[PDB]
């Protein structure tokens, strides 16, 4: 079951970078491409991310898209930069200038079709392509604007195969432009209608994670983008490794959101690294269920958990698991809605990731992701009341209207949240 | 997009014309008033040659 990965501009193709490292670290491939693992569960499910080229060299089944050339120059320089086919670089000279109109409706929309020419002779080569996965961030104009395009181009084109996106959120703990909250707002309603699932990375979160609790005074991206790598890693075992269950994207989509628009998961992931101790399964729920291991800068015991899955990774005992998970849950049970019958649900990977002995990855889609999307809005109006900073946008083409639009529809969904957390 | 293009170009247009209309408003302004220090000077020259045409009509007496 293929899967066609994209990242869009500097923050997407800066995690999908590091996401692509630690999976092909993973599953053994090399950065020239060559398999030199020692394990076939290595092998079972490597097509589901990778092509196999001539020489049966595994090449990942991405598409870089920025609309400047310098992450990307980096990117073919990095690490893993010889691994991404070199017809899957597309990029434009310009840029964005964290500029949501100038993503998704100038200069974008000057090179969105190139990039779906890419996805096209990606997709023709999939024996069953599943769906899509795109990392990208809301508070630019390249990954935010054109990123949200190219999904509603995709949908166009592909309207019946899943779009889940891992989006990171911005923040102004962490923040390049005060205009961060107007795109992060024009594109979360595009969120709303066309991804099946997007995975809300807080960068506050990830800032604050790396400071409070890794203890790192003055946290680069490189060290938020390594949690996200992690979390990126467990969303997606279940997929890349052969032990597990049998569920596509679709399946496990179906059984995670209960309501079309309600599809913002929270990610959680435990232990946080950047030790040698063998950390034991009831700390590892636990963590994992604690706040401070979140990604998404919201409280989930403001909210109730509509659905929740767990991916442990490492070599224990699922009994042990499965007693801490019930633990957990019958514990603290006023947080789960009892009109979803058993909504939580554990995977448990007999191979662990690269550092850690036992991991826990935590998706959770819980209503409280309400106080990101009240937070953005705040920023938002904030500003829009006073039309501060619009003349980049009218600039390029937009009307006073088209924001009004993009705030009613993300109180609206505020409102939705509120709706289902009242529910008995 | 096409908004976008009709700005730009209706910018253009305006500061075009906008400039066109100062320069030929200098022109026409700087033109008259050279034209009415060379008259001045002209009557001028007139009254002095009014006032010289007078000399000879009293030593013919
Ligand atoms: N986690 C993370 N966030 C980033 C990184 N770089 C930028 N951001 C966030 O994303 C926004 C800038 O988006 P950018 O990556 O420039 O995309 P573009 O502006 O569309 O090219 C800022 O508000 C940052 O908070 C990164 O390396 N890691
Ligand atoms: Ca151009
Ligand atoms: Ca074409
Ligand atoms: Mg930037």
């Amino acid at each position: 079951r293929e899967i066609v990965h994209i990242q869009a501009g500097q923050c997407g193709n800066q995690i999908g970078a590091k996401f692509w490292e630690v999976i092909s670290d993973e599953h053994g491939i090399d950065p020239t491409g060559s398999y030199h693992g020692d394990s076939d569960l290595q092998l079972e499910r490597i097509n589901v991310y990778y092509n196999e080229a001539t020489g049966n060299k595994y090449v990942p089944r991405a598409i870089l898209v920025d609309l400047e050339p310098g992450t990307m120059d980096s990117v073919r320089s990095g690490p893993f930069g010889q691994i991404f086919r070199p017809d899957n670089f597309v990029f434009g000279q310009s840029g964005a200038g964290n500029n949501w109109a100038k993503g998704h409706y100038t200069e974008g929309a000057e090179l969105v079709d190139s990039v779906l020419d890419v996805v096209r002779k990606e997709s023709e080569s999939c024996d069953c392509l599943q769906g899509f996965q795109l990392t990208h961030s809301l508070g630019g104009g390249t990954g935010s604007g054109m990123g949200t395009l190219l999904i509603s181009k995709i949908r166009e084109e592909y309207p019946d195969r899943i779009m889940n996106t891992f989006s990171v959120m911005p923040s102004p703990k962490v923040s390049d432009t005060v205009v961060e909250p107007y795109n992060a707002t024009l594109s979360v309603h595009q969120l709303v209608e066309n991804t099946d699932e997007t995975y809300c990375i807080d960068n506050e979160a990830l800032y604050d994670i790396c400071f409070r609790t890794l203890k790192l005074t003055t946290p680069t991206y490189g060290d938020l983008n390594h949690l996200v790598s992690a979390t990126m890693s467990g969303v997606t075992t279940c997929l890349r490794f052969p032990g597990q269950l049998n569920a596509d994207l679709r399946k496990l989509a179906v059984n995670m959101v209960p309501f079309p628009r309600l599809h913002f998961f929270m990610p959680g992931f435990a232990p946080l690294t950047s030790q040698y101790r063998a950390l034991t399964v009831p700390e590892l729920t636990q963590q994992m269920f604690d706040s401070k291991n979140m990604m998404a800068a919201c409280d989930p015991r403001h909210g109730r958990y509509l659905t929740v899955a767990a991916i442990f990774r490492g070599r224990m005992s699922m009994k042990e698991v499965d007693e801490q998970m019930l633990n957990v849950q019958n514990k603290n049970s006023s947080y789960f809605v009892e009109w979803i019958p058993n909504n939580v649900k554990t995977a448990v990977c007999d191979i662990p990731p690269r550092g850690l002995k036992m991991s826990a990855t935590f998706i959770g889609n819980s209503t409280a992701i309400q106080e990101l999307f009240k937070r953005i809005s705040e920023q938002f109006t904030a500003m829009f009341r006073r039309k501060a900073f619009l003349h980049w946008y009218t600039g390029e083409g937009m009307d006073e209207m088209e924001f009004t639009e993009a705030e009613s529809n993300m109180n609206d969904l505020v409102s939705e949240y509120q709706q289902y957390q009242d529910a008995t | 997009i096409q908004k976008a293009i009709e700005e730009n170009n209706n910018f253009i247009k305006m500061a075009k014309e906008k400039l066109a209309q100062k320069m030929e408003s200098n022109k026409e302004n700087r033109e008259a008033h050279l034209a009415a220090m060379l008259e001045r000077l002209q009557e001028k020259d007139k009254h002095a040659e009014e006032v010289r045409k007078n000399k000879e009509l009293k030593e013919e007496a």
